[PDB]
């Protein structure tokens, strides 16, 4: 862990990413067998 | 995301980073260079004068490995096989039905000169030799591939073998490491008559030789572990090879399926010489080795472990892959093989069961169970967040850095 | 599911896996080849010579296993049977009735030569022999077989069997691993002997001989499990064999009963060559091996041990095998058999029990077909009851091997 960095912001800005990233996965069909899931099929405050 | 800019200043950023290459060579894109596998025992002395060099050689640390790949060549021409069907690999004819074969069928040529002591270096040994001198050799490159105590556990199992059909004791000295003879390995020569060796009595399974087979089978498949991780994934959800493959849900594990998978190298074909593509040299770099499937392996593997495997408790855990999106669907893939069973009478006396919001999807269909967890916020539901704890809580004696240990951490708690 | 594409640029995939094989060999599907099973009896010196070679030998990491084999063959030809009936197997017509016929009367040649010490070995040793020289021989391959230190326990056991009808003692020095007269179930020859041994005194199970089957004995159904921790289960199920497979519900359970049930091996029939099918040198791999039914195996072994086997505790719980919908499987057929218990008059003095006078509650019997629906009924996913079933039965054991079906359980079920 440096020394004389700015520890705070850096820590919420990294734990942002790591939210984003985390809670989000990539999930998505990858083969199939001629069916497959066309995806783009709450109201507020639930993450992006 | 081609062009960044940096807002404070609007200038141009371009971020690229070191590179890394190193392709996979494949079997097949080989054989379209050379059309033989070329078999460097330099020198013919005698099988009598190298009985002995050896023998000896045996009882200190300083045998030299010229010498065993000359005894070997020496003692293994029982070109004792006939082959009741074709044998072809890679445009290769090895034979043809009703044929006789034997191990060095496999394109053998000598080259550079000056061996070690001559003559004849003890004469005392006698022609206790096809019986089971070769047989410890080749049973020696085996115990050489392990680091971890459990070598001189394959040591005293693998020297029992020799007992059969001759009966006399273990030869070496010293303790491992990668040294008392296990630079074996690296002899380029050495695999390709272990490799060559496999390979015959893998076709010849009925032979009485094909005993020599006990060290002579790591090398079969030797750095192809994804390539059959693969299998036991099938194996244990019960699924199609192709059913599996549906279930694949990220870019990398995709992208390593396809790379196993491309086909005209005979991965499926019975006898052929792609399960040695390492120690015959044909490929330097495996297209099928867990470490070029870092992902298609942590998938199969942890999926596995939460679908009850044993085998799977003790993988390790590939490093720079996508962890937290490879677990999850890994986690979906065993909670859907997991919850809803295949259950169906097989059997009957004249009667029989004609079988046919939010709660999961009744089979394993990729696609309703991709929609199902659409529905659920793409992010695990507490039950089959249940599941997976009670899949690794109650595991023990977990080594670091295996999925086994990974997984646990993960979900006991 | 036979064509795979690839979404994204629609390219075609073509999931292949690695080979793999090795058939299995039936008994029958032999004896339509060779109708004769060999022992190799290479050397014939004299009987008195080998009694002594051995007898020395034996105090001694050395003694040659082609000399057992010979002694063996030396002491064992008491012809000492008469068949009350006919006996036949696979077409070989081994006697008939009112017949004499001996334990090698089942095939001997002869082969190669050089054999090790000459003459007369130490000329001292009796005819003490046929008394019980075979016998601690014979007794050797069963201790031979097994790795742990329930190894010498067995020796205990299998060493006072000699001081009868003559008071004897132990021979050998080294303990075991495989090394010390273990590399003799390896000989071909040997093994043929200890087969005909045990299947001989198996037909005349009332000979004064017959006591050698003590070690001859773990020769018959070798490598034979699955074939036979099937019939454990029928009989801690109370079920009926054809009752029993129709509980059967998964593809591999089923193709791996087909597949030890496939006609024309004699496995039902009384004293036929079938047991040995392994010893004999019939067959290399075994249809009737719990390694070539791994998925039977776990379920048959699974359900016994639901149903409160004992023997299955320390059942070993095979690889490459579908866990999950195997266990399932075998809980709802242990929570039938559990539940609905088994009851019913049997006797009476006069009066007896006329007994045929809620949605969801489960079936009243053992129907595969009752039971299958009131599982559809229930979402193809077991109730909280018989999940608490399997936790009473898997709570409450102790001293559980890594790697047994009944350590897979107590881990599966109690928590």
């Amino acid at each position: 862990q440096p020394d004389d960095i700015e520890y705070t912001s850096l820590t919420t800005a990294g734990l942002l990413y790591a939210y984003a990233v985390g809670s989000s996965a990539d999930l998505a069909q990858q083969f199939c067998v001629g069916d497959n899931k066309y995806t783009p099929d709450l109201t507020t405050n639930a993450p992006p | 995301s081609v062009t960044v800019k940096r807002i404070i200043d609007n200038t141009v950023i371009v971020p690229k980073l070191p590179a890394n290459e190193d392709p996979v060579e494949y079997p097949a894109d080989y054989f379209r260079k050379s059309k033989e596998i070329p078999l460097y025992i330099n020198t013919t002395k005698s099988l009598s004068d190298l009985r002995g060099y050896v023998y000896q050689g045996l009882k200190s640390g300083n045998v030299s490995i010229i010498h065993v790949n000359s005894y070997l060549y020496g003692a293994l021409k029982d070109i004792r096989g006939k082959l009741d069907k074709d044998w072809s690999s890679f445009g290769i004819n090895i034979g043809k039905a009703g044929d006789t074969i034997g191990i060095f069928d496999l394109v053998s040529l000598k080259a550079l000169d000056g061996v070690l002591p001559d003559g004849v270096s003890d004469a005392s040994r006698t022609s206790a030799d096809d019986k089971w001198l070769p047989l410890y050799l080749l049973g020696l490159y085996r115990v050489g591939r392990t680091q971890m105590p459990e070598y001189r556990k394959k040591l005293m199992d693998g020297l029992t073998n020799q007992c059969k059909m001759i009966n006399e004791q273990f030869e070496p000295l010293v303790p491992e490491g990668r040294d008392i003879f296990d630079v074996w390995g690296n002899d380029s020569n050495y695999t390709k008559i272990v490799a060559a060796v496999d390979m015959f009595f893998h076709m010849f399974k009925k032979h009485e030789c094909a005993s020599f087979r006990y060290g002579t089978i790591v090398s079969r498949f030797k750095d192809c572990a994804a390539l059959a991780t693969f299998g036991h994934l099938c194996k244990i959800t019960g699924m199609s090879t192709e059913d599996v493959t549906t279930w694949i849900l990220n870019r990398e594990v995709a992208d390593e399926m396809v790379q196993m998978m491309l086909p005209g190298q005979e991965i499926d074909k019975a006898d052929s010489y792609m399960p040695y593509l390492i120690d015959f040299g044909l490929s330097s770099k495996s297209p099928y080795s867990s470490v070029k499937n870092p992902a298609f392996h942590f998938w199969g593997q942890l999926t596995a472990l939460l679908l009850r495997s044993t085998r799977a408790r003790n993988a390790r855990q590939p490093d720079d892959i996508e962890y937290t999106s490879l677990t999850t669907a890994g986690l979906l893939y065993a909670y859907a093989v997991g919850s809803s069973a295949d259950l169906a009478q097989q059997f009957c006396v004249g009667d029989n069961k004609y079988t046919p919001t939010n709660a999961p999807p009744q089979g394993r269909d990729v696609v309703e169970w991709l929609g199902w967890f659409e529905d659920q916020n793409r992010k695990p539901t507490p039950d089959m967040m249940q599941y997976a704890k009670r899949a690794v809580m109650s595991l023990q004696g977990l080594r670091e850095k295996t999925i086994g240990k990974y997984a646990k951490s993960e979900f006991d708690k």
